[PDB]
RNA sequence: GUAGUUUGUACAGUUUGAGGGUCUAUGAUACCACCAGGAGAUAACUGUACAGGCCAC
């Protein structure tokens, strides 16, 4: 493995193009003080799939020089473990739960609760506060 | 509490039906589908039949019916296009009288090609052909008179040989495994195929029974014309292949006629029969034709029963089409009834002890069997009611040019 | 009226292919955001019946 690594925390992330950046309290094993500007692009990204960083999770990561603050080759969180993206298989349609489904949630049925105006009448999406 | 119950009113929307008191058996089940004819346990087995993948079929083959079902009837117009239709059907390449004198040169030639070495036996047109009840491709039902020195079965080997040497036709299946063991042959002038029989009498009365049918009323011909090519293209009228018996679609279309209120044929028994009961119809067995418009019979005392009435068909022919379409994709549960036209009212399954989850059909002369059991797969009746569905669906569509 | 014999077909749990606007995408401060109303799609093991159906009573 490399030489190159380095750890820190978050400083903003884009989910949808994919980069941000990190402010390292670690580099190569050393520590720092004060803490240093480092890139994080989906490119360098370890992760599986939509490859994304929460805007200030803690991160570990590999580095090379550059001009516009530390460039990243490797991101990863703590650890090495995956990143989470930024916070925010399917909604069991017996209650809307995304933990269960059909078979797993046996309760009694429900009618249509409109979920913007809180009441049971219709559904979400042609409620007009959309 | 009631928003529970209007929930599980939404499972019922889905076809699932609740029970509160059952039958000791059936204390299992609180619920029931009537398109899965199967009893549900719970409102959990709801959740479940809601997802269950035979009702997913049940559910979309049913909903399928109410389309065509609300598909419009015809204008007058579209009843003349039908008409022209029907009856270029039955013309142009359809069976009618005309080439019924072909087809019966031709059963004449399956007599003089297998006489020419079995003397003694005579070869005897019948079946949908002979009827006139026919369809544009068919097979000449013929049946061999022998004298009963001897086997049909072993007569059978003296018949197919020559077939097997013969200068003027394919299609020479040695079909001795069909229930009546047959030698097939195909004519090459019609190009349509031929099918000989033997010793079927009460077949060949039911052929005279619907041919003088045919003489009394005319769209008899037209109409069993055209719905037999139908079931043909859609492929129902393959009894092997867990379909409907021609014969029975023919014994089908004269129950339909017998029903179609005001009934353009007379039912064979009833009130002219003085002190006649029919729920004891069996004892009243028919016996042979007589002068074309009248039915004989017989019991241990005996006489006959008219065929006709007063006058003929004067309604149009596309109209008696689409509602016959009507008939048997609508208005006949084809599950809960025998096909029984010796009796006004039909004569339920367990009248006949039959089973129920597929058609009944009578024969005729012989109430002893179904000649409808070939259907029990209910994926192959639903596909032969899909069939029903489509023919429902475009001949009540009106069309572009 | 009740059995021993397996099929498609519902099947009950398990194992499961997508986890379902999935997909997506700007190398140095902009993402997230902002349209769902629908009981969640196959192959394998196992638990029962439907009814086709084997051997009987
Ligand atoms: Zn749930
Ligand atoms: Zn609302
Ligand atoms: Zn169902």
């Amino acid at each position: 493995p490399q030489l190159l690594h380095g750890a820190g925390i978050c400083k903003w992330f884009n989910v949808r193009m994919g980069f941000g950046f990190l402010s390292m309290t670690a580099r190569a094993g050393v520590a720092l003080d004060p803490p240093v500007d480092v890139f994080v692009h989906q490119s360098k990204l370890h992760m599986e799939g939509f490859r994304s960083l929460k805007e200030g999770e803690a991160v570990e990561f590999t580095f090379k020089k550059s001009a516009k603050g530390l460039e990243s080759i490797r991101v990863t969180g703590p650890g090495g473990v995956f990143c989470i993206g930024s916070e925010r298989g399917d909604r069991c349609y017996n209650c809307g739960g995304l933990d269960h489904h059909a078979k797993e949630c046996k309760l009694p049925p429900q009618p249509k609760k409109c979920h913007f105006c809180q009441s049971i009448s219709h559904m979400v999406a042609s409620c007009p506060l959309k | 509490r009631l928003g529970l119950k209007q929930a599980e009113e939404r499972l019922e929307r889905d076809h699932i039906f609740r029970l509160e008191k059952r039958s000791p058996e059936y204390t299992n089940c609180r619920y029931l589908c009537k398109l899965c004819l199967i009893h549900i346990e719970n409102i959990q087995g709801a959740h479940k039949h809601i997802k269950e993948k035979r009702h997913k079929k049940n559910i979309l083959e049913k909903q399928e019916e109410s389309e065509l079902r609300s598909l419009p009837p015809p204008s007058p117009a579209h009843l003349a296009a039908l008409s022209v239709a029907v009856i270029e059907l039955a013309k142009e390449h359809g069976i009618t009288d005309d080439d019924l004198r072909v087809r019966q040169e031709i059963v004449e030639e399956m007599s003089k090609v297998i006489t020419t070495f079995l003397p003694e036996c005579s070869l005897r047109l019948y079946g949908s052909s002979l009827t006139r009840f026919a369809l544009k491709s068919s097979d000449v039902n013929i049946d061999i008179k022998f004298p009963p020195k001897m086997n049909h079965p072993d007569l059978l080997i003296k018949v197919l040989g020559i077939l097997k040497k013969n200068v003027l036709y394919v299609d020479v299946e040695s079909d001795f495994h069909a229930k009546v063991p047959v030698v097939v042959c195909r004519d090459r002038k019609s190009g349509l195929l031929c099918r000989v029989s033997a010793g079927n009498d009460m077949a060949c009365l039911t052929t005279d029974l619907l041919t003088a049918l045919g003489k009394i009323e005319p769209v008899f011909i037209p109409l069993v014309l055209a719905f037999r090519y139908w079931a043909k293209l859609c492929y129902i009228d393959s009894q092997t292949d867990g379909g409907i018996p021609s014969y029975c679609f023919a014994l089908m279309v004269m129950f339909f006629l017998q029903q179609r209120k005001p009934p353009l044929l007379p039912c064979l028994l009833g009130s002219w029969i003085e002190g006649f009961d029919p729920k004891r119809m069996d004892d009243f067995q028919l016996k042979g034709i007589v002068e074309e418009k009248f039915v004989k019979w017989e019991c241990n005392k005996h006489g006959k029963s008219p065929l006709a009435l007063e006058t003929p068909n004067r309604v149009s022919l596309g109209q008696l089409w689409l509602e016959l379409l009507k008939f048997y994709t609508l208005d006949f549960a084809l599950e809960e009834y025998v096909i029984c036209v010796r009796i006004q009212d039909i004569l339920t399954r367990e009248n006949k002890n039959w089973p129920k989850r597929r058609i009944a059909i009578e024969d005729p002369f012989s109430v002893k069997r179904n000649v409808a059991r070939s259907l029990n797969s209910q994926l192959v009746y639903e596909y032969v009611v899909e069939r029903f569905r489509a023919a429902y669906r475009y001949f009540a569509c009106p069309q572009t040019k």
